[PDB]
């Protein structure tokens, strides 16, 4: 039902919605350090106002877009976030938090005004192109390929691919269809030491080969996760709501 | 940004967002229709029917997909540029109430709208508001959709999504039950709905209220029951209390309508959203093998 050309669609457009892949190095004020901490905030934010996991994927896609072209000062860089926010709540919310919420999380840093100004600047720099396939858009898509679906295996899958959001480096170079197949396998592997299924590799033309080096860097950062500087989806995940699957351990190998 | 080159011939209709006018480009000649929306640049900025409507409209190229041209920023202002069509399906119904819209163009529009529905389904993107006002057609016999104010992006599978939508009169029975969810199924039911319209010439469930217009379908299409509609039992706006009426023959509720006509509208209108016909599948049905494309 549309399933399949929906899917060809997005696998298309992630392609037009990607990042410049090497844009932090290109910032002189800004770095992929400080893009975590934006991040990080960012998946504060929507626990906060209770906004969905794809409002969070779309707004860093924006973000990365938006850095990817313009020049932005470190003072700066949580109003383009901010937003961004915004505007992903606006685009993907049925109740979207109102402009003064997004001015008081910010701690009074910025004024409702230049909330406003970055929201219409943040439009015209990505030309309205605001719908953008994101990691979590693929992955419920190869959810629909269990039997039955398995809890721990979606959360645990939405969990690594929301891990990969804070981290620039390496995550800029693979794209979102390919970051949640490696998450999906990963997942899978972890809560039923299954693997990377055939129909998903009729699906996507993926193999676990192809996803090889993204799947190996995935499991690194999963491996290293209570280490990172950024908690806040780890902290997030404990909760009953995802199943505390932030609380499982990861796999030694994967063979 | 400037709108110095537009100018403007004649006011064509508001929206609460945006008023429309008719207006020229005065260097190529260009006619357009420009939808100029309001910014509130000190509380809530741009609304987000305009950001939906624009990303979603930009990517939707298609021949009956009306077209967006261009939109041009103001700091307080956003102006839509949309090619400009004659007029709409709800007008020209009215100017055809005396003399009936003859069949192979009934045909012909039907079968357009699907073509565009398709597409916008097959690129993830409700409609969300098909009604005959939103339908707009030229002089050679073309048909487009129309006003994506109220279109969104959705996913697979897809998640809850606004309950307020769709005009009363073309929503769907899934949406008045008050359905978790919903999906291409509700856009289908308003063509089809629009389809029962063009024939009989007035509206299939004119509702005065939700109670009405679910009553209304109930009348109709007769009273559906776990049997016909899995799960209906368990929706949340539904009640052991419905009046249980008998279904109506369709050839009394559409009489000009053929054999293959019946049946495409039956589908259309099939309670089950998962069984309700697809916009893919119903441009492969029987009623269009003749299909030809008439002039208004
Ligand atoms: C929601 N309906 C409308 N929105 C737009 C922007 C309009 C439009 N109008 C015309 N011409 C026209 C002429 C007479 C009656 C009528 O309803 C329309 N053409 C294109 C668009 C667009 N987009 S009206």
């Amino acid at each position: 039902d549309y399933h399949e050309d929906i899917h060809t669609y997005l696998r298309e457009m992630e392609v037009k919605c990607k990042p410049k892949v090497g844009y932090m190095k290109k910032q002189p004020d800004i770095t992929n350090s400080m893009r975590a901490i934006l991040v990080d905030w960012l998946v504060e934010v929507g626990e906060e106002y209770k906004l969905q996991n794809e409002t969070l994927h779309l707004a860093v896609n924006y973000i990365d877009r938006f850095l990817s072209s313009m020049s932005v000062l470190r003072g700066k860089l949580q109003l383009v976030g901010t937003a961004a926010m915004l505007l992903a709540s606006k685009f993907e919310e049925i109740y979207p938090p109102e402009v003064a919420e997004f001015v008081y999380i910010t701690d009074d840093t910025y004024t409702k005004k230049q909330v406003l100004r970055m929201e219409h600047l943040v439009l015209k720099v990505l030309t309205f192109d605001l719908a953008a396939p994101t990691v979590n858009q693929f992955l419920t898509q190869y959810f629909l390929h269990q039997q039955p679906a398995n809890c721990k295996v979606e959360s645990l899958a939405m969990f690594l691919g929301e891990l990969s959001l804070i981290d620039a480096d390496p995550y800029l170079k693979y794209l979102p269809s390919v970051i949640a197949a490696a998450a999906f396998h990963l997942a899978l592997y972890t809560v039923t030491g299954q693997s990377w299924p055939e129909s998903l590799i009729r699906k996507t033309g993926y193999t676990l080969e192809s996803l090889k080096p993204c799947l190996l860097d995935l499991h690194q950062t999963y491996l290293k996760a209570p280490q990172h500087a950024q908690q806040s989806i780890r902290e997030k995940y404990k909760n009953s709501k995802y199943h505390g699957v932030s609380l499982l351990n990861p796999p030694e190998t994967l063979n | 940004g400037s709108m110095e080159n537009f100018q403007k011939v004649e006011k064509i209709g508001e929206g609460t967002y945006g008023v429309v006018y008719k207006a020229r480009n005065k260097l190529t000649g260009e006619v357009v229709a420009l939808k100029k929306i309001r910014l509130d640049t000190e509380t809530e900025g741009v609304p987000s029917t305009a950001i939906r409507e624009i990303s979603l409209l930009k990517e939707l190229n298609h021949p009956n997909i009306v077209k967006l041209l261009d939109v041009i920023h103001t700091e307080n202002k956003l102006y839509l540029v949309f090619e400009f069509l004659h007029q709409d399906l709800k007008k020209f119904m009215d100017a055809s109430a005396l003399t009936g819209i003859p069949l192979p163009l009934i045909k012909s529009y039907l079968f357009q709208l699907l073509q565009g529905l398709a597409f916008c389904h097959s690129h993830r993107v409700l409609h969300r508001d098909l009604k005959p006002q939103n339908l707009l057609i030229n002089t050679e016999g073309a048909i487009k959709l129309a006003d994506f104010g109220l279109a969104r992006a959705f996913g697979v599978p897809v998640r809850t999504y606004t309950h307020e939508v769709v005009t009363l009169w073309y929503r769907a029975p899934e949406i008045l039950l008050g359905c978790k969810y919903y999906s291409t199924a509700v856009d289908i039911w308003s063509l089809g709905c629009i389809f029962a319209e063009m024939v009989t010439r007035r509206a299939l469930f004119p509702g005065d209220s939700e109670i009405d217009q679910l009553f209304r379908i109930f009348r109709t299409l007769g009273t559906p029951d776990e049997v016909v509609w899995p799960g209906v039992t368990s929706m949340p706006d539904y009640k052991p209390s419905f009046p249980k009426w008998a279904r109506q023959d369709f050839s009394k509720v559409v009489p000009p309508l053929d054999e293959d006509g019946r049946s495409l509208l039956s589908q259309m209108l099939h309670y089950d959203p998962n069984k309700r016909i697809s916009a893919k599948a119903a441009l492969a049905h029987p009623f269009f093998q003749d299909v030809t494309k008439p002039v208004p």
